[PDB]
RNA sequence: AUUCAUAAUAACUUUUCGAAUCGCAUGGCCUUGUGCUGGCGAUGGUUCAUUCAAAUUUCUGCCCUAUCAACUUUCGAUGGUAGGAUAGUGGCCUACCAUGGUUUCAACGGGUAACGGGGAAUAAGGGUUCGAUUCCGGAGAGGGAGCCUGAGAAACGGCUACC
RNA sequence: GAAACUGCGAAUGGCUCAUUAAAUCAGUUAUCGUUUAUUUGAUAGUUCCUUUACUACAUGGUAUAACUGUGGUAAUUCUAGA
């Protein structure tokens, strides 16, 4: 009531962030920016929590003001920056790059990646209006407005966006048979290639995918990320790649690989 | 009943505690600003012309100029008036205030000498309090001195020096709005942010106009065709 | 003699503190959580960086004795020690000293008798002089 | 799905914005003038997106009571048209016009030792009882009402009046 | 680097459960019916009342706090004259 929330109450954050359930009444609200609050991860659970770069959020406060944290090719000097889905995290230091992905169980895996294809991302294309003096742009996942796009990216297309300048390398259509990525849902983390896409005009476009493993499932198109065709994704992939193990073989595998 | 007299060419004040209320009758009913002859408050006032500007009474509830009332009202006071100092942004409050009417009620009149007298005063006139500071502006100090449009401000800027038990320093304020390589090197740099921005918004409208007829030449070359 | 034995764990390089993270675990037997000063000394020449810049914190010693488990920072100089450490840290290890401030109490009661005055108050405290005297 | 985005024409305005701001390094050039171009930033600023939101809003769902069966409609009750007002839709308010609207499938009224929910206790199964209270949502700051500043308050560790 | 102007925040948090029985609220919708500081991204060559009446841009102006001095009230985070 009566204004903007500034506070984010522990057992109130994503469960996706892992945040400890005690030992702290509050979590790390994240600030305004790129992504949203519950589909976002901040730079201080990112350091403290997934890299244990920092102890504590001072430590945090005093990686992040001496430009060693790097968000999209920027800074970004914020305590509770919202980083998100395929932002690429640069750090000077220790020469490695992180591209903000999700692992098969749905929460941000920590994914070590090179110089060269952190130069990019890829951004869903949100909408396609004409701006003023009749300008045509695209806006992506993140918020980035990009002048001039190509005439034929259309809405949930995807842009390879240049990341150094806001320039458009490539896109990628919607189309059926080429890999996506699911972004939201209990099937958050999967992989896999689309069977079709069935309209519903009116609202709620549901899509059909098909993982490598000739598993289906459905899901809403908001939660459809396009990645590639079949095979070669435009990034590279994380340990799992989205294959959803279940619980019986996911025990079988673990049994096997610490039973020596 | 004290009497705060001022002198505002010279600057100084003083407390006149001034008894025998036929003395003081000229100044009752009278308002604040306009003048009241000292031939009747003092002996030594001859030639002096008081102008009323302001003062308190008893209870410390100060004279506000407006009011037409010989007595004390309550007023909501809003920001910018006297009287009255905001400690929100945006917060009002209701004060009493002592009219501007001067009556026996006052316990001390606040006064303006805009006319010296035959006479000369034992505080007032004969002390004149140095300025506190001189300007601060470049322009300022110009219409301070009067030099020229095209001159130099850097060695005529008033200098204080102050003693610290054994050394001694001078300083003197820092100049504002003064024309610096710094203040022209931010200006150009502005207008040429403005003229880059224009030419590479125009390239990338030249570039993409070139796509739009290129695409239209490739739809209209299949739809002739097939 | 007695096999202190102090052994690191889970070590990892933080250039971004400019630091090693790691675990200390004691083996101890028959003694009882030997130091910080003396496992501080132990990891600066099993290291070789410095005493100043070596921080030690946690230790929570098992049940039964004989072992007590922590963790352990050394730092690639004592010049940039002092600047990621916390202050009540340096003060554990000397390398700094508690502000003997004033209790929390009096600053807050000393920030609302300032806020009651508009200013710098010489010339309130000049006149309520005068006052009450003449 | 649009009178949408956007563009064009004719004008309009107590003309909005369109950098008179700050830091570091202070380079390069030739008409060597304290001349011309020049980096990395910070703070401002129009508009559009995004984020944090807010407000409004669709369906379905709430305890006991008929010794509560009719209620609402002067003085908006239900709706139409036009306006006003609002950030905006809307009887939200006004003018005119129509006579509607709800209800035994429990309206309206009364009671609540009622804030709602996630949940809690117990239990074979079904159930019964509780939920002021660690999270989410709402309301309030003795009781009302009104209002300034602000993007956001009818704010009370803001104000104004009354009790 | 005090103080005081300026900016920002003080509308979050915290407490309580008195109101409140299609009201709140839960799940689910909608804004093609709106506002949105901050963040992020994008973005302004046109600044002449009627140009054949532009006005310093090597940069317009006053008007004030803090500060100096003179006070009033018994008393308040009261303030008045210069
Ligand atoms: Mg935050
Ligand atoms: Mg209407
Ligand atoms: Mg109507
Ligand atoms: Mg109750
Ligand atoms: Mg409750
Ligand atoms: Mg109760
Ligand atoms: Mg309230
Ligand atoms: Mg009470
Ligand atoms: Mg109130
Ligand atoms: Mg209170
Ligand atoms: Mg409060
Ligand atoms: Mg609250
Ligand atoms: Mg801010």
């Amino acid at each position: 009531a009566r204004g903007p929330k500034k506070h984010l109450k522990r057992l109130a954050a994503p469960h996706h962030w892992l945040l400890d359930k005690l030992s702290g009444c509050y979590a790390p609200r994240p600030s305004a920016g790129p992504h949203k609050l519950r589909e976002s991860l901040p730079l201080i659970v990112f350091l403290r929590n997934r890299l244990k770069y920092a102890l504590n959020g001072r430590e945090v406060k005093a990686i992040l003001m001496q430009r060693h944290v790097k968000v999209d090719g920027k800074v970004r000097t914020d305590t509770t920056y919202p980083a998100g889905f395929m932002d690429v995290i640069t750090l000077d230091a220790t020469n490695e790059n992180f591209r903000l992905v999700y692992d098969v169980k749905g929460r941000f895996a920590v994914h070590r990646i090179t110089d060269e294809e952190a130069s990019y991302k890829l951004g869903k294309v949100k909408k396609v209006q004409l701006g003023k003096k009749g300008v045509p742009y695209v806006v992506t996942h993140d918020g980035r407005t990009i002048r001039y796009p190509d005439p034929n990216i259309k809405v949930n297309d995807t842009v390879k966006i240049d990341l150094a300048s806001g320039k458009i390398t490539d896109f990628i259509k919607f189309d059926a048979g080429k890999l996506v990525y699911v972004t939201g849902g209990r099937n958050l983390g999967r992989i896999g290639t689309i069977v079709h896409k069935e309209r519903h005009d009116g609202g709620f476009d549901l899509v059909h995918i098909k993982d490598s493993l000739d598993n289906t499932f459905v899901t809403r198109l908001n939660n459809v990320f396009v990645i590639g065709e079949q095979g070669k994704p435009y990034i590279s992939l994380p340990k799992g790649k989205g294959i959803k193990l279940s619980i019986a073989e996911e025990r079988d595998r673990r049994r096997a690989q610490q039973g020596l | 009943m004290k009497l705060n007299i001022s002198y505002p060419v010279n600057g100084s004040q003083k407390t006149f505690e001034i008894d025998d209320e036929h003395r003081i009758r000229v100044f009752f009913d009278k308002r604040i600003g306009q003048e009241v002859d000292g031939e009747a408050v003092g002996d030594e006032f001859k030639g002096y012309v008081f102008k009323i500007s302001g003062g308190n009474d008893k209870q410390g509830f100060p004279m506000k100029q407006g009011v037409l009332l010989p007595t004390r009202i309550k007023l909501l006071l809003t920001k910018n008036v006297s009287c009255y100092r905001p400690r929100r942004d945006g917060e009002r409050k209701r004060k009493s205030v002592r009219g501007a009417i001067v009556g026996p009620d006052l316990a001390v009149l606040a006064l303006v000498i805009v006319k010296k007298g035959e006479q000369e005063l034992e505080g007032l006139t004969d002390t004149t309090v140095p300025k506190r500071l001189g300007p601060k502006r470049a322009n300022n100090i110009r219409k301070f001195f009067g030099l020229s449009k095209e001159d130099d401000v850097r060695d005529f800027v008033i200098r204080r020096e102050v003693t610290k038990g054994e050394k001694t320093y001078t300083k003197a304020p820092k100049i504002q709005r003064l024309v610096t390589p710094q203040r022209l090197q931010r200006k150009r740099h502005q207008r040429a942010l403005k003229v880059r921005n224009a030419q590479a918004q125009r390239e990338a409208a030249a570039e993409y106009a070139q796509l739009l007829a290129k695409r239209l030449s490739e739809r209209k070359a299949e739809k002739a065709e097939i | 003699s007695d096999a202190v034995t102090i052994r690191t764990r889970k070590v990892i390089s933080n250039p971004l503190l400019a630091r090693k993270q790691f675990v200390v675990d004691v083996l101890h037997p028959n003694r009882a959580n030997v130091s910080k000063d003396e496992l501080r000394e132990k990891l600066a020449e099993v290291y070789k960086a410095e005493k100043d810049a070596v921080s030690v914190f946690g230790f929570r010693t098992q049940f039964g004795g004989g072992k007590s488990v922590g963790f352990g920072l050394v730092y690639n100089s004592v010049a940039e020690a002092k600047k990621f450490e916390p202050t009540y840290r340096l003060v554990r290890y000397g390398l700094a000293e508690k502000v003997e401030k004033a209790s929390r109490q009096q600053r807050k009661q000393k920030k609302n008798r300032d806020k009651k005055i508009f200013g710098t108050g010489k010339r309130l405290a000049k006149k309520v002089a005068r006052r009450n005297a003449d």
